[PDB]
């Protein structure tokens, strides 16, 4: 990010417009980059992985109860 | 996370062109270092983005799983 | 705060492109800039170009002139100094000191390097004599060199040998802006860390220090411009005399980097050896133990000060101690022991620079047995123990720690007396109706291994308790 | 308890030499004009161990002769029983201690104290 305002600082030492606009669209990426996915607090996805494992634990322990329990003999 | 990355991206962009515009006007130290400050943050920030996207494929892989033992238990 | 005023004419701004327009406006039609870039260098991601622009901004803060002939080779230029990274000289070295700050990201250490080669080469001459002015620094070098190696070839002593009792010293050569380091002394508590062995990759710090250099002085004086040794006593050196020579208005000089405090018999004893008065102006006299205090309690600096009042704490292992080291005790003058701080001490011609460094090295082995006293440790007021000592004056060079007897009642006094470098003899005063205490050579024994006064009054207090 | 005890407390914490003659009056209730108990005698063994007189122990001295603690007989045989000459610090600093009562020499006491003063001379 920075650099190119340092090339724009440099350029008004040896003077323009195009690296300027440059760091509009360079922002515009900014935005892109905002796209991906993700929005909640860190603390809520760590909320949300610890959930979610506990559900796989507890779903793999009730399917080998029934795996390992006969009701008949 | 988004609404604190992008209030930072805004900042950051008309802050430092506030910055550009003054420096063309007579042609400000302090602006300038809180300038460092909101970059530095913002990077810091980039980076825990990439590591919560890591979280959310994660999470993603984990929510199969979770879909999969549903339908075995049903 | 003011960045939200900031954010506000922001929302202002929101409320560029003509700003744009009217800088190419004037462009048709300075220092700030170049200060917000060497604020950024420290931003700037590692590439060739951009080590290259921080190199320059390098250049712009020590004031030296920055020429590129590509993205590799870079030059420093100004009168003498002239090196490049990939006057009157090839470009000498390789040194691996810049190389090796400069591979890594170390880059405030070669701007300390061209502070250094600035420091060189600002005597104040129209530029000629300067050359030779630094001529006559590269013979004193040369002169230096020799007196080392002739230890070497006189004795095949250690480093540590080479340190404590030799010639010159343990003998750093210059390498870039690091000039010529003596090292005339190193304690037994500061040889030692947390017990070092002392192979030839010595650390630069690792003992007390003496710089040799040339400095522009107020008078004239002459110096030789061509090694002066050219024919060598087998064991010893041996100077042709002067005249070459010339009157530079300039002396040699050895910068010791933390002042030593010294005593007014040292100064005598001082520009009798050298013939160059010392203190230009006389200074303000003071109390050596007030000036040994001030040094080793600014070794280690907190905010607080001690507010001793000349009554320090010793925490010891099977022994607690308190000292009195009792400044404005007369000497058989009628005046206490006063001394000054020297940092800079001008000789004319290398063969001073023996003699020299043993009165040094006496002084500073002096100053360590007055050093190990001065600590920070506050047991304050313990009723147990607190075996309270004192230290007083009695000549130049002698001392007297004073302490009660640990079996009967009378005072027993240790006169100890600092021959030279690593040899203080040592004398128990008794009652003639007491205990035998210690022999004297036992006293010698624990001084010359540790240097320290606490060490060897346990010492002392310990074999009087065996027996 | 000593003399010897209180001399060496008065070094041990710093006592101006005012703060000595107080706490060794308090020490000692009957004073005995500090002869009998030898006053003289045990300032100058613990002035007189190191080849130069501790200043503490010979303030102490000084001042009990200037002021009138200690009859100059007391000290005047302290002083003679001294020698040892191999010190030529001790022996200006017994000097400068008789240089104090010398010309002076006056003894207000009974008869036996000035036979003293006699001997002593």
């Amino acid at each position: 990010f920075l650099p190119l305002v340092h090339n724009i600082i440099k350029c008004m030492d040896k003077d323009q417009d195009l690296n300027a606009l440059k760091s509009k669209f360079q922002e515009m990426r900014k935005l892109i980059s905002t796209m991906p996915g993700i929005h909640l607090s860190p603390e809520q996805q760590q909320q949300q992985l610890q959930s979610l494992r506990e559900q796989v634990r507890t779903k793999n322990e009730l399917l080998q109860k029934y795996k390992s329990l006969c009701m008949f003999e | 996370t988004r609404e604190r990355l992008l209030s930072a991206l805004e900042d950051l962009e008309v802050l430092s062109r506030e910055l550009i515009e003054m420096l063309a006007i007579s042609r400000e130290n302090q602006v300038l270092e809180l300038l460092i400050h909101r970059d530095g943050e913002f990077q810091e920030l980039m980076k825990l983005a990439l590591n919560q996207g890591k979280i959310h494929h994660e999470m993603q892989v984990l929510e199969k799983e979770v879909e999969k033992r549903d339908s075995d238990i049903q | 705060l003011s960045k939200m005023s900031s954010l506000l004419e922001r929302l202002h701004a929101k409320f560029w492109s003509e700003t744009i327009k009217l800088v190419r406006q004037v462009m048709e039609k300075q220092h700030l800039v170049s200060c917000l870039e060497t604020l950024q260098k420290a931003l700037k991601v590692t590439s060739l170009p951009a080590m290259t622009d921080r190199l320059e901004s390098i250049a712009r803060q020590n004031g030296l002139g920055s020429h590129l002939s590509a993205s590799g080779t870079e030059c420093y230029i100004t009168s003498d100094m002239f090196y490049v990274e990939v006057h009157h000289g090839e470009n000498p070295v390789s040194c691996p000191e810049l190389v090796q700050q400069l591979r890594e990201k170390n880059f405030d250490e070669f701007s300390k390097h061209l502070k250094g080669l600035v420091n060189l080469y600002n005597l104040p001459g129209d530029n000629k004599l300067k050359t030779k002015m630094y001529l006559a620094l590269q013979s004193l070098e040369q002169d230096l060199s020799k007196m080392a190696i002739m230890y070497w070839k006189a004795t095949n002593a250690g480093p540590l040998d080479k340190i404590l009792h030799g010639s010159v010293g343990y003998l750093t050569p210059r390498s870039g802006g690091h000039l010529m380091n003596l090292k005339y002394y190193v304690s037994p508590s500061d040889l030692l860390d947390d017990i070092i062995l002392h192979e030839n990759n010595v650390s630069r710090s690792l003992g007390m220090n003496a710089s040799v250099t040339i400095e522009g002085t107020s008078a004239v004086y002459k110096l030789p411009i061509a090694p002066l040794i050219m024919g060598s006593h087998p064991v010893d050196n041996k100077w042709t005399p002067s005249f070459n020579s010339v009157d530079l208005p300039a002396c040699f000089f050895l910068k010791f980097p933390q002042p030593i405090p010294v005593s007014r018999a040292f100064v005598q004893k001082l520009q009798n050896c050298t013939g160059i008065p010392l203190f230009e102006t006389q200074p303000t006299y003071a109390p050596l133990y007030e000036l040994i205090t001030q040094f080793e309690l600014s070794k280690d600096p907190d905010p607080i000060p001690l507010n001793h009042n000349m009554r320090f704490y010793a925490a010891l292992p099977g022994q607690q101690h308190c000292y009195f080291l009792n400044k404005d005790a007369p000497l058989p003058d009628g005046r206490s022991l006063q001394g000054t701080l020297v940092s800079k001490i001008t000789f004319q011609h290398p063969g001073r620079v023996p003699l020299i460094l043993n009165l040094i090295r006496h002084q500073v082995a002096y100053n360590t047995l007055i050093g190990s006293c001065v600590k920070r440790t506050i047991l304050k007021e313990d009723s147990p123990g607190l075996l309270q000592f004192e230290v007083c004056p009695l000549s130049e060079s002698r001392f007297s720690v004073s302490f009660q007897h640990p079996v009967n009642d009378s005072l027993v006094c240790v006169v100890m007396d600092v021959q030279d470098s690593t040899h203080v003899s040592c004398k128990l005063y008794k009652g003639l109706s007491d205990a035998l205490i210690c022999t004297d050579d036992f006293i010698a024994k624990v001084v010359q291994r540790c240097m320290s006064i606490p060490v060897t009054m346990r010492a002392i207090r310990r074999k009087a308790e065996t027996i | 308890v000593n003399l010897k005890q209180a001399i060496l407390q008065a070094w041990k914490e710093r006592w101006s030499d005012y703060q000595w003659a107080i706490n060794m009056k308090k020490f000692f209730p009957k004073g005995a004009t500090w002869d009998i108990l030898n006053l003289a005698d045990a300032l100058l063994e613990q002035a007189m161990i190191g080849p130069s007189p501790n200043p503490l122990i010979l303030s102490y001295l000084k001042y009990a002769i200037s002021s009138q603690m200690v009859s100059y007989s007391s000290v005047l045989t302290a002083i003679s029983k001294f020698d040892d000459f191999s010190r030529d610090l001790c022996v200006q600093a017994l000097l400068d201690i008789m240089d104090m009562f010398c010309d002076r020499l006056s003894c207000h006491g009974k008869a036996e104290e000035c036979i003293g003063l006699c001997r002593a001379l």
